[PDB]
């Protein structure tokens, strides 16, 4: 027997187990919500041509008034967010942020830093294995949209189990002709081109006749829960800022296309659980980052 | 009666630090923030004012 | 915050009299120290900054389940603000003051058998300054007579000719050497320079900064005593008399 | 912020002194029912609109 | 005053306790409220702005 | 040896000239602005059962009051910004909006008109060559994430150099299985499922062994400094309109589907740099461009 696998849920390396408390989770809520004003108030200074509404919300912000000569960097609540950052990506990232300095940040706005309000959908197709017999050749690419290329060789009809794990929610199955697919020891049906799988029900086998080869595109939902103010479209742009800033080089972790990947990997593991709370923390702060950055720009 | 009072006039009072500060350029503030005070009043002032 | 704010022998030690030794350890795991890393430093590189994490930073740290690791914890939280992670000690341990512990036999630690060169090794002496040096030093000598040590701390002074020039002259069992002791202790306080919300490049010295800020604005909030102004509403048991004295000395 | 506070506090006076004069677009009943407790009936009704 | 104590009494008292004795008889007043903060901005006119 | 290239990257047209300078600049953020004030009112009318809140937004926008039997085209704003559209995609487009009419047309709001205060990512992925021995095959495919089929038929393992050009920051490869990647004169790695890459350390050699295909599969990320008012989710769907409407139909220029294709095509051209800010002007007009064509059809 043959196996293959989706490459990013290879090796998911353990997150940070630091500043996950009630103290911590409140100083990223309040950085996140500063972090937008800022963003706001410099359109607000754009349209009106008058540099006060930016400058009061960068006081807020980094506690200390802008000067020229001196480069607008976000002061010690930019400095205290991106070494958390790191803590949060990997155990092997150090704790350098003391906590008199979390809790004076967490005071500056009065947010919840309660992390479960709603959910979000996360749209990375976990395939755990795909067993084949000896004359097959099976391959898997893709992430949002994984495509497996399925060639039998043999005389004989071949059967290809599935392994989808069970934390995705939904599973869709499209195929470039039609195939059959059946759960273990149960009846194959009519040749179709789609199906709507659960993962939780079992493997799944599909027949693979001897001729031209067969793709299967495989679509996957998963719903976690997330902050009231999760936006995925800014966490994406946070993780990728994040990741060229070059914050990320750590050792022995493991690199990703997109907070999709990462958060899902995490999910298809031991302890994978407590590992999920960790990341969604770091999305928000995440989210922080890149608000702050875009309106504190470097060449 | 305080509660009625306090939520009727705090506009008043609200422009009124506004403009007294405004009065006040940027290197006395920043001076005048070295020092401290605390400042007694009577308990007959102060529900008589409020 | 309140404990590197203390700037005399008197003001120091009635601290730890106060203080339980709950307040030493701390109950976050952290990370490891003598580990070299790099650290994000962006209002001075674009470069990852490269440090190495030790005991004195005001990061919590994993720490030794030994009486060595509560003593690193102990002169950790007095020159650095914070603490070490050592759980499971034991309530009976835990409720008694920082100076019990340091010169009491009734506490039932053990601290006989330390030695003051690797604990000065471990809680990197080179990379202190002269007020962490001098804490340090007062810990040294209130162990060494807890334990009738009192002839191996000198030799050990003698040895290192700067700890000599700086140690601290007070005898530990008497009440009058504290009240004409007139070396300054403080690591944090109002400063008669500049001081700005800026970062700093190393790990002790941002920490540092941190803990110096904090001070201001505790100095300026609610919370702050001002004796000038309200000595009368302090309780009689807590009010600055010339006859008050640490128990037992 | 300062600007809008004394913004709105302009504006509710404008519009006070504007309902109040010539004949008053409000009834002398309601002025009743919001000068039971003393206050002046023009500063009543600037409180009930805020 | 409420509690019907005199002050040598309440004297070695904190803050946990006295609020609990003021909320066993029925007194909710026992706490203290933040002021909240309000932006201002002085026009630059000739000089620069605060 | 043969030569692999992605397609998108083939022969950059010249982009147009002209209406970069800060007066045009100017005339964008306000279409901007507008049109997205076009878009609130028409809500704002929708919620309050009213006419007036849309009244005042097309008049500002179109120096006309809108008229039940007349069809609602968005006034010279519109023609301005549909004309500028065209000249900004190709140096053959007319450009025949006369710069009074541009100057008028900015002093309606107040805006800085400067393109350099924030940055946005581009994830289109450039794979400029690929090199590979005889008896070996390779396909690339995909702009937003390229995948590298990879097929050995010799004797022996066989070295392919991938060059992803000096201007996207990182690249991250994902193979179907584990595979060796390392860069010129350099000792190869244990066998690993991803690598993170820099384009500016060099050309990265690939061992590929004989047997079954390898795919790689690769995802790049690119700054590039745009507007505060940038946004990419309109400037994708305008750029959709745009050649929908025929606002792209000239003579010898080139195609892409989507807008990060064709500013990170631009940018990899011979002096790239030149091409960049007009490209970033054009994605704020589309963006203009989209929020007044939804609120006003024709």
């Amino acid at each position: 027997a043959n196996r293959a696998t989706s490459a990013f849920l290879d090796n998911p390396h353990p997150v940070g187990v630091n500043y996950v408390d009630e103290g911590s989770r409140q100083f990223v809520a309040v950085a996140e919500l500063l972090a937008s004003k800022l963003i706001d108030s410099s359109r607000e200074s754009d349209e009106s041509n008058s540099d006060v509404p930016f400058v009061q919300a960068y006081s807020k912000f980094a506690d200390d008034n802008p000067r020229h000569l001196r480069v607008k960097t976000g002061g010690k609540m930019a400095n205290a967010l991106t070494n958390v950052i790191r803590s949060y990506y990997s155990i092997n990232a150090p704790a350098i942020v003391p906590q008199v300095e979390i809790d004076r940040l967490a005071s500056k706005a009065t947010v919840s830093g309660d992390m479960y309000n709603s959910y979000a959908i996360f749209n990375s197709v976990p395939i755990v294995e795909v067993l084949s017999p000896a004359r097959t050749t099976v391959s898997i690419v893709g992430s949002d949209r994984a495509d497996v290329t399925m060639l039998n060789t043999g005389a004989g009809a071949a059967n290809i189990t599935f392994n989808f794990g069970q934390i995705a929610e939904t599973v869709i199955l499209k195929g470039s002709v039609p195939f059959q697919l059946a759960r273990l020891n149960q009846p194959m049906p009519a040749a179709r081109f789609t199906y709507k799988l659960r993962p939780l029900d079992g493997p799944f086998i599909v027949v693979l006749p001897v001729g031209n080869p067969l793709v299967i595109s495989a679509t996957a939902a998963t719903r976690i829960q997330v902050p009231l103010a999760f936006n995925k479209a800014l966490v994406e742009s946070g993780f990728q800022t994040a990741m060229n800033d070059g914050l990320f080089d750590i050792q022995n972790v493991n690199y990703y296309s997109s907070f999709d990947e990462f958060i899902i990997s995490q999910y298809h593991a031991q302890d994978g659980i407590n590992r999920v709370s960790t990341c969604v923390i770091l999305g928000l702060a995440l989210q922080a980052y890149d608000q702050m950055r875009r309106a504190l720009p470097v060449r | 009666a305080c509660r009625d009072k306090t939520s009727a006039n705090w506009r008043g009072y609200s422009v009124l630090v506004s403009r007294y500060r405004s009065l006040i350029p940027n290197e006395l503030f920043e001076s005048l923030r070295n020092i401290s005070g605390e400042y007694n009043i009577n308990p007959q002032d102060e529900h008589s004012f409020f | 915050m309140d404990v590197l704010s203390k700037g005399s022998l008197k003001e120091l030690l009635a601290h730890l009299e106060k203080t339980p030794l709950e307040e030493a350890i701390s109950y976050r795991i952290g990370t490891v120290p003598y580990q070299n890393v790099l650290i994000s430093r962006n209002e001075y590189y674009n470069q990852l900054y490269p440090d190495t994490t030790s005991l004195i930073d005001g990061v919590s740290r994993e720490g030794q389940r030994n009486v060595n690791g509560l003593i690193m914890s102990i002169i950790s939280y007095v020159v650095s603000g914070s603490g070490h992670y050592i759980p499971n000690i034991g309530f009976m341990l835990l409720r008694r003051s920082i100076l019990d512990i340091l010169t009491k036999h009734d506490t039932g630690l053990v601290t006989n058998n330390l030695n003051y060169g690797i604990i000065a090794r471990n809680l990197t002496v080179s990379k202190m300054n002269c007020e962490q040096r001098k804490r340090m030093l007062i810990c040294f000598k209130l162990l060494a007579y807890k334990d009738g040590n009192q002839n191996d701390y000198e030799i050990y002074l003698n040895q290192n000719i700067p700890l000599k020039q700086i140690a601290p002259n007070f005898i530990p069992g008497d009440m009058r050497t504290v009240i004409h002791n007139q070396d300054q202790l403080a690591i944090v306080g109002i400063p008669a320079y500049r001081l700005t919300q800026s970062t700093e490049l190393s790990i002790r010295d941002d920490n540092a900064k941190s803990y110096k800020l904090g001070y201001v604005d505790w100095y300026n909030s609610n919370s702050f005593l001002r004796e000038r102004s309200e000595f009368n509403l302090i309780r009689l048991k807590d009010r600055d008399t010339k006859y008050g004295k640490l128990n037992g000395w | 912020t300062s600007g809008s506070i004394i913004n709105h506090a302009n504006n509710l006076n404008k519009v006070i002194n504007h309902v109040f004069a010539d004949k008053p677009l409000i009834s002398e009943t309601m002025l009743k029912i919001l000068t039971i407790d003393g206050t002046t009936g023009k500063d009543g009704y600037r409180n009930w609109l805020d | 005053f409420l509690t019907n104590t005199t002050y040598d009494i309440v004297n070695n008292d904190t803050i946990d306790v006295l609020k609990m004795k003021l909320r066993n008889q029925g007194w909710p007043f026992v706490e203290r409220y933040n002021a909240v903060e309000i932006d201002m901005s002085v026009e630059p006119l000739r000089s620069p702005g605060q």
